[PDB]
């Protein structure tokens, strides 16, 4: 059983970075693809980003500026890294680990078909806010 | 947006728009407290430990939203319902559609 | 009626029969699309962006179009595809791609032009020799003559570098030229078997109707149900590479028995000449077919999927001046046709 | 100097609808006639 610790201080201040870790225990973090989501209060969860390797990651177009994402094998971690931080930022952050899949709906060689993916691990979350 | 269902009754769960091309919806339980939990991916695919009264509607259909039958809903089975939505006619959802808390009456 | 001790020399290549089928199917055409309704009202500025789908072939296009009154202007908005659209303001500004050529008539839609056979008939006076000659090259003496009133039916089938509902070789593939040794030349190849081909145009398509004037009516693609998707062509991958070897075979008679045959895709130039086509379920098909001719032979289940294209206004005759445009078949398009023979130079 | 032809300019249609241009030529004044009895 993989165990997802998500972890930080809980409140960052406004107009700040913003770091957050999962420590990833019973896999290797390499080999699973990791993807961070976020569920602020009363809404739906919102995925921020995904990360693995070789250039294969990916992040949610409104924080595509602002999100950057780092898997360091050797502490077998997970790293989130947010700046801009305001007040629509808080919301409880989650560690999760992604499974990716494939749906063909077409002729294949013409690439009609996507990748699709789901998150089969998930952490308990941290619950961060922003604030003076 | 909630459906409320006696124990024993069936939940009738929607979510998101109405598809366009072949879609895969990704359905997940989150009970309160905790984390969104996977219950089905691609449409019907129910991952180990979920049970068969969780059944998905196809994504080979156009014109209709995601649909989540749950049969035999038990108390343990109170969560908000959310899915996350693949259309091959639709830009990437990077975000969740608004969800349904399933209310257990017991 | 066999004509025993009869010969004659025939010669393909001057065959006044042909130049009346191709002379009268022209006449026909022109002549079924002039009850039909114009398009010339349609030559108007398009605003246009491109049809929804995850991230483009087809538009998705809007213009300002006359009503059933002359005083009235209703909006209007319909999928094209893009090769008959020409984007003019370098959304965006765009026209029909043949405004500054041609009048464009829309076909009657009730109207098939498929190609039913027809058989060929003397008037009294003549008679149509035919021959018997399994081996015979379309040129020069025929050993065995008969003669007839009329020829076999014959399909009017239009196509560019594939025959694909003729007739096939009595015994064995034949290859026919006027000269094969001039580069000026076609070469003719018909097989002695046929080859299945399957087509398809797999998109659920939608129709409406715009009333654009008394009675006058414009057919436009309306949407697309489900996945948007490339037509496209299968071709028997083993039958083809079969095929293709015989060909050799009997390609080598006049080039030398160990010599190396290429097979290379087309030149370029307009669709028309560099492509495949056809008419089925009534759309005109472009396809690549580069996937066939992509090989050498030296001497001593699968498929080969061929993308097409996919246009409405049709130069049907290489002619300018005259365009037809084919209105949108709704639901989905599945042809299969039997490769007969094919046109190499 | 010191009346055959004349430089009439006229707004003229184009291949498209929509858009009009500014047409002029020469025409005699055996084919033309005044109407607002430029003129
Ligand atoms: C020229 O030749 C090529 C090559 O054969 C041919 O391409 C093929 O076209 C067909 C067109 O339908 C494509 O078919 C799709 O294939 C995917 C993937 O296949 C899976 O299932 C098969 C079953 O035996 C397995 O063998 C294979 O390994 C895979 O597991 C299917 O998933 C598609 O069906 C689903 O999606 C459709 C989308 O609209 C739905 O309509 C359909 O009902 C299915 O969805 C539903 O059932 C699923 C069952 O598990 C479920 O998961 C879904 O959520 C949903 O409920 C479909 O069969 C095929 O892949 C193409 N192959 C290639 C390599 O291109 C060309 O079409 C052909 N052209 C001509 C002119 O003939
Ligand atoms: C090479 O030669 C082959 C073989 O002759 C041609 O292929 C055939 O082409 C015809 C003409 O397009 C095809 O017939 C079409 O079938 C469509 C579907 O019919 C279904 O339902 C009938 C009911 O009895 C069944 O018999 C049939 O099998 C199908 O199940 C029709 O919709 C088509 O037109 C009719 O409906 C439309 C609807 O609006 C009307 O507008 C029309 O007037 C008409 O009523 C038509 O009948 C036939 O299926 C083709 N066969 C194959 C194997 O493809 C090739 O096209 C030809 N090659 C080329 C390039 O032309
Ligand atoms: C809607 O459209 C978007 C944009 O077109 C599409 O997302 C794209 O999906 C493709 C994959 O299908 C992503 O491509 C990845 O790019 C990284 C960069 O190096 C690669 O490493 C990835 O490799 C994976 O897939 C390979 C396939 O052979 C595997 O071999 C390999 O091991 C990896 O599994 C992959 O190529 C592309 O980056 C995204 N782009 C964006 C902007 O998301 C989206 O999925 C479409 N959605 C639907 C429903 O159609
Ligand atoms: C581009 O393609 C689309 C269809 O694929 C063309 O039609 C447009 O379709 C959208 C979605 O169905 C229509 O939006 C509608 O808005 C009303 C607003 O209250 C809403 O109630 C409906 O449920 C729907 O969302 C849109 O109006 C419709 N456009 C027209 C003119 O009918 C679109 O026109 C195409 N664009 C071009 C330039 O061709
Ligand atoms: C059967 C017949 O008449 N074939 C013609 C060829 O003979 C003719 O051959 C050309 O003759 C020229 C005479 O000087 C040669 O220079 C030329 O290389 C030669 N070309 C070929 C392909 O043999 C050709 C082309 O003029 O036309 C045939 O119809
Ligand atoms: C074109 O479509 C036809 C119809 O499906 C294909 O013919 C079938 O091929 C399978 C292959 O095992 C046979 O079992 C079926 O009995 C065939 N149908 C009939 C009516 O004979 C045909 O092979 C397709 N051609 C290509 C090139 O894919
Ligand atoms: C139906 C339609 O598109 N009509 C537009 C009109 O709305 C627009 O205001 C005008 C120029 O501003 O050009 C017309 O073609
Ligand atoms: C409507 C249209 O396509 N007009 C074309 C123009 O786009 C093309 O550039 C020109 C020759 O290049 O010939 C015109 O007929
Ligand atoms: C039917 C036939 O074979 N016709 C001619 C033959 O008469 C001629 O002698 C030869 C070249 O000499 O070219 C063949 O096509
Ligand atoms: C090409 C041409 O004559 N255009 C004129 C325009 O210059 C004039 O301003 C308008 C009325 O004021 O009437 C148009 O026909
Ligand atoms: C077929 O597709 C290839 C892809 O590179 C293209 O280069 C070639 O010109 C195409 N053939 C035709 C006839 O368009
Ligand atoms: C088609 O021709 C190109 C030319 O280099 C070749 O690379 C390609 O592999 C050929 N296609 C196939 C299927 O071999
Ligand atoms: C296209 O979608 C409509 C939706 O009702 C359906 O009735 C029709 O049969 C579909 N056509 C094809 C070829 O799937
Ligand atoms: C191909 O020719 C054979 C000859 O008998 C015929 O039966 C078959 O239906 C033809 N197929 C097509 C697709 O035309």
């Amino acid at each position: 059983q993989v165990h997802l610790q998500e972890s930080g201080p809980g409140l960052v201040k406004p107009s700040e970075t913003l770091s957050l870790t999962c420590n990833v225990s019973g896999t290797l973090v390499r080999d699973n693809y990791w993807s961070w989501i976020r569920q602020p209060l009363g809404k739906q969860p919102e995925w921020i980003g995904y990360v693995h390797d070789s250039g294969d990651t990916n992040y949610n177009p409104s924080l595509k500026s602002r999100v950057h994402l780092s898997l360091d094998k050797s502490k077998n971690l997970v790293s989130l890294r947010l700046t801009g931080v305001t007040a629509a930022d808080s919301a409880i952050y989650y560690c999760a680990t992604t499974k990716h899949g494939r749906r063909i709906y077409g002729v294949v060689a013409f690439k009609e078909w996507f990748t699709y993916f789901y998150m089969d691990v998930w952490g308990k979350g941290t619950s961060v806010t922003v604030s003076s | 947006t909630f459906v409320s269902v006696a124990p024993g009754q069936t939940a009738r769960i929607t979510c998101g728009e109405e598809s366009l091309g072949s879609r895969s919806v990704i359905w997940y339980q989150q009970r309160p407290g905790q984390a969104p939990s996977l219950i089905i991916y691609n449409n019907n695919d129910r991952p180990s430990g979920i049970p068969d009264r969780f059944s998905g509607s196809p994504g080979s259909t156009f014109g209709t939203t995601a649909t989540l039958t749950i049969t035999s809903v038990e108390a343990g089975d109170e969560a908000d319902y959310y899915c996350h939505i693949w259309d091959s006619r639709r830009p990437t959802n990077w975000v969740f559609g608004e969800g349904t808390t399933l209310i257990v009456l017991s | 009626i066999h004509l025993e001790n009869v010969t004659e020399e025939f010669n393909m290549w001057k065959n006044n029969m042909v130049e009346q089928m191709h002379t009268d199917i022209i006449s026909l055409w022109d002549q079924s699309l002039k009850p039909c309704v114009k398009l010339t009202p349609l030559c108007v500025t398009l605003q246009c962006t491109n049809v929804t789908n995850n991230i483009g072939e087809l538009k998705n296009c809007s213009f300002n179009m006359t009503t059933e009154l002359r005083d009235k202007k209703q909006k209007v908005y319909s999928l094209f595809y893009r090769l008959d659209v020409v984007q003019i303001n370098e959304n965006k500004e765009y026209r029909l791609i043949n405004c500054n050529t041609s009048a464009i008539t829309q076909a009657c839609p009730k109207v098939s032009f498929e190609p039913i056979p027809i058989h060929y008939c003397a008037p009294a006076g003549f008679a149509i020799l035919k021959c018997k000659d399994k081996k015979f090259n379309g040129t020069g003496p025929c050993p065995s003559v008969s003669t007839v009133q009329c020829t076999h039916g014959i399909k009017p089938v239009v196509s560019t570098q594939l025959l694909l509902n003729g007739s096939l070789a009595e015994e064995e593939v034949m290859i026919r030229s006027e000269n094969i040794t001039n580069n000026a030349k076609n070469i003719l190849v018909q097989f002695n078997t046929p080859v299945q081909i399957n087509c398809t145009r797999p998109n659920n398509n939608t129709r409406k109707s715009i009333r654009i004037g008394p009675g006058q009516w414009f057919y436009a693609t309306g949407d697309i149900i489900g996945d948007i998707r490339q037509a496209h062509c299968n071709v028997s991958k083993a039958t083809w590479n079969e095929t293709l070897g015989k060909v050799v075979k009997q390609l080598r008679k006049h080039f030398g028995n160990n010599t190396i045959i290429r097979f290379a895709n087309s030149s370029g130039g307009d669709l028309e000449v560099t492509t495949h086509s056809f008419n089925c379920g009534g759309e005109f098909f472009y396809c690549n077919t580069s996937g066939l001719f992509n090989s050498t032979w030296i001497s001593n289940n699968d498929s080969i999927t061929l993308p097409c294209r996919i246009k409405q206004i049709i130069n049907m005759w290489q002619r300018i001046g005259q365009a037809m445009y084919a209105p949108p078949i709704q639901g989905v398009i599945r042809c299969v046709s039997n490769i007969t023979g094919l046109i190499l130079t």
